[PDB]
Formats: C-alpha cells, structure tokens, sequence
C-alpha cells in the first residue's frame, strides 16, 4: 500500500497538453504551404509504449516512445521554407525525469518511394542517456532532427482556446537527435514563428 | 460562551475551549482569527502575533488555549474563531473549532 | 399505530431544497473559470444511506451520508481563485436533529492521477459527535473542507426560480471537517459571493 503515480485514465478530449517533442524533416520534393486538413493522426498507448502515426504532405511518420507513462494527445504539422516540415507533438504530463528511448520511421508515399534506405541508432547528443532508432523507407528525406522536451521552442503559437499547455523549462531534460544526408551542414532548423501550423485530425 | 460583553477599557478573556497537553504542542498548530484577519499563531511552538494585537494580547496555553486582550477598544468588536490542528502522518487535521463573539458597550 | 415522520416519496422535480453541506476542494493543477455543462451528478438513496457522485473539473467526488432520512436533490459547482472548487449540495428537508457520519472519496481523473494517497477519519471539530471518512486517490488535492448544515453561508446566490430553498440557522447543527496537505494554514476558505456557480446536470 505504498503510493505511486499512475497514468491518467483515457478520455475523448484532453485539455492538459505537454510539449513532448519537435520533429523537423526536410524533403527533396516540393511542398508549398500548409493545407487545412492535410495531416491525419492515429495514436495508441499499448503496454508502456506510446505510438503515433501521422500521414500528410507525402510522408508517413511512425514515432514510438518506449517504457513511458505518457500518452499522445495531439499533433500539429506545418510547412516552412525549402521544403521543411515541422511536427509538434503533445502528450500527457511527464511523471518521471528519465530519458526514454525513441523509435522513428519515415516512409515516403508520393515522391521518391523505395525500400529501407536508412536504418541506424542515433545517440542522444546532449546527455548520451538514450537513443533513437531511425528508419527511412525512401529517397526523399535530406535531414531529420528530433527535439525531445524542447525548452527554447514556444508551443503557444495558436494556443488552443479550451486547453492548457505546459512545457519543459529545464536544460537537464532536453534531448536532440539528428542526421543530415547532404554534404552541407545539417541546416534542418526552421523558425517556429514563421510556420502556419495546423492541428492534425484524429481518426 | 458564544457571546461575551465587556465595557470599554476592561479586560477581555476569550477561551478557545480546548485543553492540549504541553507535550503535543510541537505537533499542533493553533490559530486565533477574527473574520479572516489573522490574530495569533502558535505553529509548533513558534509563536506570532499580528501588529493589530501584538501589544495587548496574552496567550495562555493551560487555560483552555485562551487569550486575553487588555484595554478593549470599540473597533475590536466582532466574532473570533479558534482552530487547533494536529500533525497526523502526512497531513494537518483540524481537531477542534470554536467560535466566540465579543461585543463592546460604549 | 404511533405517528412518526417519514421521508417524502421520490419525484422527478423537487421544488423544496435544503442547504445540506458545502464542500471546498483545493487542487494543485489549473482550473480557470466556471464552465456551463461541466458538472454531472448522480444520486441514490439506498437503505438509509444517501449517495452523490459528481464528475467535473478533473475530479470525481463521492459523498455518502449514513443512516439519514434526507435525500440528495441538487448540487452546484463553481471555481474561484487559487484553483479552488466549491460544491454546494441540496437535500430534502432535515427531519431529525442528529449528526450523521459522512464518507467522502475524491479521485483525480485528469492531472496527478495515482493510487490511494490518503485514507483517514476526520473528527467533527465543533461537537465531536460525528466523523468523516476521507479518502483521496491522487496527488492533486491540497486541502479539503466540509461544512455540514452551513449557517453563515447564504445559498440564495442565483436562487432557482421555481424552487424553494431553506437553510439551517442553529449553531448546534453546524459541522466542520477539514484536512490540509500543505505546510501553510488550511486556506481552503473562499468567498461565496465571488464564485460563479452552475447547477450540475442529473444523469
Ligand atoms: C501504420 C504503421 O506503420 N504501424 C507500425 C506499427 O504497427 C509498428 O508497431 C511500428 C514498429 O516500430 O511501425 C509502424
Ligand atoms: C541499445 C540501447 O540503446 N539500449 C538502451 C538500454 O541499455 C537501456 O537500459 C534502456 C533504458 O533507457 O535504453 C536503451
Ligand atoms: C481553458 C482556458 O481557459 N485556458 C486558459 C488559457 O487559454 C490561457 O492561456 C491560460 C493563461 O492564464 O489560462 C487558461
Ligand atoms: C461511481 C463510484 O465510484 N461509485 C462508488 C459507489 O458504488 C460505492 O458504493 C461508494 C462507496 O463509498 O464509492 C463510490
Ligand atoms: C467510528 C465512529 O465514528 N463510530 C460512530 C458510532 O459509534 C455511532 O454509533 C454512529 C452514530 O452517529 O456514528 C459513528
Ligand atoms: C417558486 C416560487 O415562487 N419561489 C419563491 C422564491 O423565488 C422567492 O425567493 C420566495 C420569497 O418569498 O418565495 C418563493
């Protein structure tokens, strides 16, 4: 009979969001601007694993956090400059201060489709206490950058009206993974305040 | 005694109405308040009296956790409540509440 | 064939309300303002036990009165400063002048969910003739205050138009229970006239 925190029960409409991570993917084919209703998302908290699959803009992104007490509640997508796609992910509140292993699979659906072009384990840059299993099916991704528990990024942009939004202020929980396939520098960064984000539709 | 009436400048005595052994005062917090304006606090032996009542307030633990206000003033009329809290495992539990009213005749 | 008062029969719309108790719960997550349609209530008078379950604002409150001739007829909820939630409860008329034992169970459903964090018995402060069995599932509650047969409180606020409302006036029927989980004083009080209330929806 010793007290321990537990995940919140499932609901239909969550109101307390947490800025889980930021994902930036640069592509070698053309995307112009954001389209209201392009992105569609599916979520599943099974075992202690959390899984989100996003479809839009000619890509399918399958992200998984392993052995965590979080659940995916929302995602937003936006298109920036030079064919850069930004994905903001929102989960439930964070309970433990432990870095979780991540798995990310990016598949191309409209241009430059193929078989498994990349499969590797990216170390956590800042603290080296986790890893990201990155798989890329296609020849469409030039750079990938995942920011877990972003601090500098401000997720309030179009803050949803009826929700509450929380973010990590500690540098000790930041995580940054990245891979660039082009001879130049990573250059996968894009300013948040210049991307017209749209909320992915759950289904 | 819910209602007590004393003349101006006389001695006012208000009894919390609860007796607490000196042993447990460490695990006890006692608050005397007057319409949500704090008057006196005895947090685990650390005392504190607010400016409006610091000069003329005497706290007697033995005498039913009572207080004495000397030189009663016309502005001191009101209702006073005494709350006693005991420090149970991982909580502060209110173990008594007493309400007393003081009126001044002038 | 000796006379004795008995509880009134069930109905669908009770026009005679009695201000049974007032419950103030302080929480460590964010509640902003009152929302119309947020609260939902269920009620049952089984045996001589009266039971009300309320869902809203991320909390589930299960309150039971033991060996009583009262029946719950209505409840209203409102939100004030510093994440304080106020629940007004209205029963049928009070027949006997006897204090009853209460049982309150507060479960968190949206933030700081967990297993049983608190389980204890709270004496009746003023008269010590009853008791409240307090159970708290979560790390969300900071203070609980229960006022049975409130006197000073004025339940007329938005007095419902078609109903009658009655309130206790004797000091001998007052009952005050309370616990505070924070190092500071209870501070679970809040002014009624500064809270915007909404009637819970029966279902
Ligand atoms: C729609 C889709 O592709 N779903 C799969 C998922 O079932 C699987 O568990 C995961 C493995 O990482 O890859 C992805
Ligand atoms: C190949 C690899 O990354 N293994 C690690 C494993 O050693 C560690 O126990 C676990 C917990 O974070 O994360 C993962
Ligand atoms: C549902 C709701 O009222 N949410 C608001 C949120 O929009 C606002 O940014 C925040 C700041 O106090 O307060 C809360
Ligand atoms: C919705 C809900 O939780 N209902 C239960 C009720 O069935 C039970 O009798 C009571 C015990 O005190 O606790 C509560
Ligand atoms: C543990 C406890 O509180 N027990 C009392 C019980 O002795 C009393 O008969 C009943 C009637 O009010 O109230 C309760
Ligand atoms: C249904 C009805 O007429 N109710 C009224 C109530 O609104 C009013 O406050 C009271 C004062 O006399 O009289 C009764």
């Amino acid at each position: 009979a010793e007290y321990k925190n537990t995940i919140c029960p499932p609901r239909q409409d969550y109101r307390y969001w947490y800025f889980a991570a930021e994902l930036t993917i640069g592509v070698n084919y053309d995307i112009n601007s954001t389209i209201m209703g392009e992105c569609h998302m599916s979520e599943s908290y099974i075992d202690r694993n959390a899984n989100i699959v996003l479809t839009g803009y000619g890509l399918e992104i399958n992200m998984t956090i392993m052995d965590t007490d979080q659940r995916f509640v929302a995602a937003a997508e936006g298109v920036g400059k030079d064919n850069k796609l930004s994905v903001l992910l929102f989960t439930t509140q964070r309970l433990d201060k432990v870095h979780h292993n991540i798995s990310v699979t990016i598949t191309c659906m409209e241009m430059n489709c193929g078989t498994t072009k990349y499969d590797s384990d990216l170390p956590e840059s800042i603290h080296h206490k986790s890893s990201c299993d990155i798989t890329i099916n296609g020849s469409c991704v030039t750079c990938v950058n995942l920011e877990t528990d972003p601090t500098k990024i401000n997720p309030h942009y179009l803050h949803p009206k009826d929700k509450y939004l929380y973010r990590n202020s500690e540098y000790g929980m930041r995580g940054s993974y990245g891979v660039t396939f082009m001879d130049e520098l990573n250059q996968c960064f894009l300013d948040i305040k210049e991307v017209s984000y749209d909320i992915c539709y759950r289904e | 005694v819910i209602h007590v009436t004393k003349e101006v400048k006389e001695v006012a005595t208000l009894s919390c109405g609860h007796n607490v052994s000196v042993e447990e005062l460490a695990q006890t917090r006692i608050y005397w308040q007057k319409e949500k304006k704090m008057v006196l606090t005895m947090m685990s032996g650390d005392m504190n009296i607010w400016p409006e009542y610091k000069n003329r307030t005497i706290f007697d633990i033995t005498n039913n956790l009572s207080i004495v206000i000397l030189a009663l003033r016309p502005s001191d009329e009101g209702t006073y409540e005494c709350v006693v809290l005991k420090y149970e495992k991982d909580a502060f539990k209110r173990e008594h509440l007493a309400e007393v009213t003081l009126s001044v005749k002038a």
